[PDB]
């Protein structure tokens, strides 16, 4: 696990969801008005 | 102290939770208390806004 170190200063939190997923995942991410949209 | 302490002098717990509004999450709404729901009748409705 190469990912991080630490993460000291937090803000919001969000861990959930434990669901999974010849096949394709499209994926689409925009931010407006602080609001992070993702398809 | 003491488990009588007067007024004054004895431990007086604070919360002092701060109102803020920015370009941060502006996560504010109303005391909007759920109320019944009624069909076949001219009515007011406020669905989520």
């Amino acid at each position: 696990f190469r990912v991080y170190s630490s993460a000291n200063n937090c803000t919001f939190e969000y861990v959930s969801q434990p669901f999974l997923m010849k096949n394709l995942r499209e994926f689409v991410f925009k931010n407006i008005d602080g609001y992070f949209k993702i398809y | 102290f003491q488990p009588t302490n007067g007024v004054g002098y004895q431990p007086y717990r604070v919360v002092v939770l701060s109102f803020e509004l920015l370009h941060a999450p502006a996560t504010v709404c109303g005391p909007k208390k759920s109320t019944n729901l009624v069909k076949n009748k001219c009515v007011n409705f406020n669905f989520n806004g």
